[PDB]
């Protein structure tokens, strides 16, 4: 019943767009918001357009409409590679810093060619797609998913058909997220997700600028699952056409690629017109190639990219600090954090790859421990080093009191921070260990286990340095 | 050195 689905939705959209609850109050909002999500999704018949046979069966289509439109299809071969899915296997030795695959702009799906199609009546009206950019990419894929001859249809056709994106999980496996910092971000995806899903099944059905939409005639959540899913785990930032501007794009063919620790070797050639991709390393014939995606932590690839990346070396997990109002020298700490460029209230990072603080956040903690003195006496300099440069830097103390006061801090919160776990390491390494589990749910113990490890360091190191300094002071001449 | 260095999967805002 098509005006069932618009009574549920039309309550979807009023629950998802209530205030954020209470401290406490995520983990059952989000079950209020599953119950309806899946009770709607139950009552659909899931993918509106869905391609007969195997994934792989479409790659050569891939390969040539990519060759007829000047894309790079020589030196490797698309394989299923496992747990990794499919990726590029290099069929010849490829060097290092060699150039090896390249796409033209005609090839890619951007926020423009999304204005130039069927979309376009619609995106000029709405206002959500104006503004986002990644949502207006979404909708131009499922559009032209459901178009019978787009232009796109050997990219698309060629795209996973799920995802491993916290959307997907079941209840149960974003329950083993319980108590992490990165639940909280799931939860959000989850209500951005159906909030948006509930708003444009409305607009598609009723708004005049959609009633040449594809989607008119159907539009599940499991549509918008896929659509947002693929856009978060594939989009990539662009240069126009001029370069004068940056966009948003799903770049076909290179977006095969899988990721591995390393720098980033792939850029934009405008003078060219084209995407272009440079061996991250010797490959050999018979090797999977692999490029370094971005400098993410392992939360963004779970929550955007799907997947747990073991060994990140960019890991890190959030923590958020500021100074009271109730701090009788609140005002001079904000000043002073104003001058080095600081929020009085902000998230920073704890970092599994030492050191376990950067230096926006040992400034921030040391101007947290200032005395009123320590305060003046910096607010009384004017050097522009002072303002952020030394105030940052391990080798600068403002004191040894104020080093021994802002470890010690950092010590108490980690380890506070790792008490509110439900689990602790040992519990999370006998679970990877003696259980059987799904690929979902392994990402989700590793995740939490992660956060772990990096909050044990941050313990560890904040204590080391807390020692040091104490004993410098103590070895001091009286 | 990349004048347009191209992230894959680059994390955007999706709060509409
Ligand atoms: N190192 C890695 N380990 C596990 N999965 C990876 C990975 N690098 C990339 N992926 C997967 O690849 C996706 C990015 S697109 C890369 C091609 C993809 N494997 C495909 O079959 O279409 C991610 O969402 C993730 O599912």
């Amino acid at each position: 019943s098509p005006k069932e689905i618009l009574n549920l939705t039309s309550e979807l959209l009023q629950k998802c767009s209530s205030p954020a609850p209470g401290p406490g109050k995520e983990w059952e909002e989000y079950v209020q918001i599953r119950t309806l999500v899946e009770k709607i999704r139950k009552k659909q018949k899931g993918l509106s357009v869905t391609f007969d046979g195997k994934r792989e069966d479409y790659f050569p289509d891939l390969m040539k409409w990519a060759s007829e439109n000047g894309a790079s299809v020589e030196g490797f071969e698309m394989v299923n590679f496992k747990e990794e899915g499919f990726g590029l296997r290099a069929t010849r030795d490829i060097k290092a810093e060699e150039l090896f695959l390249w796409v033209p702009r005609k090839l890619l799906m951007t926020v423009e060619s999304a204005k130039n199609s069927v979309l376009g009546p619609l995106y000029s009206q709405d206002r959500i797609l104006q503004a986002m950019g990644n949502i207006a990419l979404a909708f131009h894929l499922l559009c032209e998913r459901a178009s019978p001859n787009s232009f796109w249809q050997p990219y698309i056709q060629t795209l996973p058909s799920e995802y491993d994106t916290p959307l997907y999980f079941e209840e149960d496996e974003v329950r083993y997220l319980q108590s992490t910092q990165a639940i909280h971000d799931v939860f959000s995806q989850y209500k951005n997700t159906a909030r948006q899903y509930a708003y444009f099944y409305k607009v598609i059905q009723t708004h005049p600028h959609a009633n040449k939409l594809p989607l008119k005639d159907s539009f599940t959540y499991e549509d918008y699952r896929w659509a947002v899913s693929s856009v978060m785990t594939r989009q990539n930032q662009i240069p126009t056409e001029d370069g004068s501007r940056v966009t948003l794009a799903l770049i076909p063919l290179w977006d095969m690629c899988n990721h591995t620790n390393g720098l980033i070797t792939t850029g934009y050639n405008l003078e060219d017109d084209r995407c272009e991709c440079v061996a991250l390393q010797d490959f050999r014939a018979g090797e999977q190639i692999y490029i370094f995606y971005g400098t993410r932590s392992n939360a963004e690839f779970v929550i955007h990219s799907g997947f747990f990346f073991d060994n990140n070396s960019h890991d890190r997990v959030k923590i958020k600090l500021g100074v009271s109002k109730s701090d009788r020298l609140y005002a001079m700490k904000a000043e002073v954090l104003a001058r080095a460029g600081i929020p009085t209230s902000s998230v920073f990072a704890l970092h599994f790859t030492e050191p376990p603080i950067s230096a926006q956040l040992l400034a921030f903690l040391r101007v947290f421990c200032m005395t009123e003195e320590e305060l003046k006496e910096h607010l009384l300099g004017d050097s522009a080093i002072d303002r952020i440069f030394t105030l940052g830097n391990s080798e600068f103390p403002v004191s040894w009191d104020n080093e021994v006061k802002l470890w010690t801090f950092l010590e108490d919160r980690a380890s506070l921070l790792l008490k509110t776990y439900k689990t602790t390491i040992e519990e999370d390494k006998s679970v990877l260990k003696n259980h059987d589990l799904s690929v979902r749910a392994k990402m989700a113990i590793k995740l939490r286990l992660g956060e772990k490890e990096i909050l044990e360091k941050a313990v560890k190191s904040a204590a080391v340095n807390r020692e040091y300094y104490r004993q410098q002071m103590e070895e001091k001449a009286p | 050195t990349l004048k347009y260095p191209i992230e894959a999967g680059i994390v955007t805002n999706w709060d509409d």
